[PDB]
RNA sequence: CACGGGUGACGGGGAAUCAGGGUUCGAUUCCGGAGAGGGAGCCUGAGAAACGGCUACCACAUCCAAGGAAGGCAGCAGGCGCGCAAAUUACCCACUCCCGACCCGGGGAGGUAGUGACGAAAAAUAACAAUACAGGACUCUUUCGAGGCCCUGUAAUUGGAAUGAGUCCACUUUAAAUCCUUUAACGAGGAUCCAUUGGAGGGCAAGUCUGGUGCCAGCAGCCGCGGUAAUUCCAGCUCCAA
């Protein structure tokens, strides 16, 4: 502290409030634009319409192709691109069917070496990714 | 074996009753049936077992002891004019009716349908 | 190319596990983890080796 | 609008650091030293004695002769010498600052039955109980964590019906008997 | 710091995190406000601008003989829709109270069960003995080797004992049940009555083990691994954490 009377408590206050917006996590957590630009609403996960399948490069130290799959949001109409994680699910995913999307990690931040993506599927036509892999469960025909 | 004690008693002369909590100690045994000690109670009081009235055992863990609720009532008479009707009809003394409560609801809004005498003849 | 998806997880070789003896499990397991590490050991020359420690 | 509690609370905490050498190896000692069944056990027992010195610190803050700094001062001083972690001659109230968690798992009804020499190791002790053949004074005890008053430590014996008291002989005993005679004829 | 605007704003008693200060939450059972699809206007009544009262208009929607009539679940269930996202169209006024002309009638208030891994407490999945062994303090012994008074651990070796999970007579419980508790009779050897979820390069506890792939597939919150001897991918064995 700088100024220090017994009767500078508005001065102290009102000076807080002006540079708690200099912080940058205080600045998109209360202000409505980093809001309004989540796909997801600010929910943790979402459910979309699979548009299509599509593998993006790495990046300069990698050298791998990502196995993507490009979804459409239902409570947006929003397309987002989502990383089917593991390795050889990109099977159990096709066109036209309902997936569930979840964050990749970081809050919105693009993670490793997949170039901007910053969402993962969990779950495709209402059964667990992660099933399919142990093959404890089978798509539903 | 089995053994009865009462704790806590207390005569209310303006309920003419007498009630305590009876202790059991039954070792070994399962607890005991209520018939059976509305019996000891009448040879412990001196009086006829029908106006013994007796609820709430619960058997403590271990399995040794049992602790109840007991009344005793200064004449039968008396007892139906002021003991739960639950109670009395465990004894046989009271039967409820058997109309279940939904078929009682319908009825009473077929009758608000229908003015005059013939609210009597709605129902069935 | 999205040919490719799948390939080690389908090319690798197929072994069943072992059928082997079930493992004591609660106060049984604890029991034989403080025997395995503190009252049946002894000290050894310089450093000491780990768990799983092999050739 | 309900006719009921809704009043509950934790027993313990996990640590900080998950990955402590240090840390693990001493809670290991505890967990085996008394025939535990997890680490939780042990992080309640220390949650509890931390309570305890909560408790004290705040009132050794306290300017003495305050009424609260002796009312509550003794009677926190009572209860740890009624469950007998704290020697009588020993009780005021920085004594128990200088106290391990040790000293309270000592007075478990699982420790207590092993040093009375009712079973034979720290682990067949917690069996006993489990099978409901341990009573005190009069009311047998189905858990090991049960924590034994200095006055009641005296009245722990085998519950009257157990095979093990004077009770009938158990399922095995019976069956191995009646196959016996049922094989001789 | 007026006025204006925004609020993902019903207020409070309170909740989470916490050294000392603080930060965030409070739709949510207690108190107070507001509202019954949106507005507006009233009757009766001590008390209403009432909506399980009435009258209009707007939106939606039901039956119809086409003339007309009727409507308000942000009550209890239940249904559609919305969605990442939330239970039975059950039993009873026996308890707690409230209403009435009333000791007697009524109460989806409220109580009791059903679903319920939101979350909180307790707490099984083995214990013991004997042999074979391996170590330890002991003795003799140069050691080795041996004596076991003494242990300590291990071994799909053998052995008898102890129970509850479960099946289930009854009692108890209860308005009637159910559950818990009590207690007969059955109920443990691979006691198959079989414990999972994540990891094993560092942070961070724990394999440079073996087979496969060859900058591909994949892993990796970060640093990074992978290009023909991969401790990091895919697997087996082993180990670590709860
Ligand atoms: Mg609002
Ligand atoms: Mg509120
Ligand atoms: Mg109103
Ligand atoms: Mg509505
Ligand atoms: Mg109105
Ligand atoms: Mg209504
Ligand atoms: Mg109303
Ligand atoms: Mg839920
Ligand atoms: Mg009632
Ligand atoms: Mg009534
Ligand atoms: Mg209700
Ligand atoms: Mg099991
Ligand atoms: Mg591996
Ligand atoms: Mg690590
Ligand atoms: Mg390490
Ligand atoms: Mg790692």
């Amino acid at each position: 502290g700088k100024c220090r009377g017994l009767r500078t408590a508005r001065k102290l206050r009102s000076h807080r409030r002006d540079q708690k917006w200099h912080d940058k996590q205080y600045k998109k957590a209360h202000l409505g634009t980093a809001l309004k630009a989540n796909p997801f609403g600010g929910a943790s996960h979402a459910k979309g319409i699979v548009l299509e399948k599509v593998g993006v490069e790495a990046k300069q130290p990698n050298s791998a192709i990502r196995k993507c799959v490009r979804v459409q949001l239902i409570k947006n109409g929003k397309k987002i691109t989502a990383f089917v994680p593991n390795d050889g699910c990109l099977n159990f995913i096709e066109e036209n069917d309902e997936v569930l999307v979840a964050g990749f990690g970081r809050k919105g931040h693009a993670v490793g070496d997949i170039p901007g993506v910053r969402f993962k599927v969990v779950k495709v036509a209402n059964v667990s990714l992660l099933a399919l892999y142990k093959g404890k469960k089978e798509r539903p025909r | 074996t089995v053994t009865i004690r009462t704790r806590k008693f207390m005569t209310n002369r303006l309920l003419q009753r007498k009630q305590m909590v009876i202790d059991v100690l039954h070792p070994g045994k399962a607890t005991v049936p209520k018939t059976e000690i509305r019996e000891k109670l009448a040879k412990m009081y001196k009086t006829t077992p029908d106006v013994i009235f007796v609820f709430g055992f619960r058997t403590h863990f271990g399995g040794g002891k049992t602790t109840g609720f007991g009344m005793i009532y200064d004449s039968l008479d008396y007892a139906k004019k002021n003991e739960p009707k639950h109670r009395l009809a465990r004894h046989g003394l009271y039967e409820k009716k058997k109309t279940s409560r939904k078929q009682r609801k319908e009825r009473k809004n077929r009758m608000k349908k229908v003015r005059g005498t013939a609210k009597a003849n709605v129902g069935a | 190319s999205l040919a490719r998806v799948g390939k080690v997880r389908g090319q690798t070789l197929k072994v069943a596990k072992q059928e082997k003896k079930k493992k004591r499990t609660g106060r049984a397991k604890r029991r034989m983890q403080y025997n395995r590490r503190f009252v049946n050991v002894v000290p050894t020359f310089g450093k000491k080796k780990g768990p799983n420690a092999n050739s | 609008p309900v006719a009921r509690s809704w009043v509950c609370r934790k027993t313990y905490v996990t640590p900080r650091r998950p990955f402590e050498k240090s840390r693990l190896d001493q809670e290991l000692k505890l967990i085996g030293e008394y025939g535990l069944r997890n680490k939780r056990e042990v992080w309640r027992v220390k949650f509890t004695l931390a309570k305890i010195r909560k408790a004290a610190r705040e009132l050794l803050t306290l300017d003495e002769k305050d009424p609260r700094r002796l009312f509550e001062g003794n009677a926190l001083l009572r209860r740890l010498v009624r469950i007998g972690v704290l020697d009588e001659g020993k009780m005021k109230l920085d004594y128990i600052l200088g106290l391990k968690i040790e000293d309270f798992l000592e007075r478990r009804l699982q420790t207590q039955v092993f040093k009375l020499g009712l079973a034979k190791s720290i682990h067949h002790a917690r069996v006993l109980i489990r099978q409901r053949h341990i009573r005190v004074r009069k009311q047998v005890v189905n858990i090991p964590s049960f924590i034994v008053r200095l006055d009641s430590q005296k009245h722990i014996d085998f519950s009257l019906r157990s095979p093990y008291g004077g009770g009938r002989p158990g399922r095995v005993k019976r069956k191995n008997a009646k196959k016996g005679q049922g094989g001789a004829g």
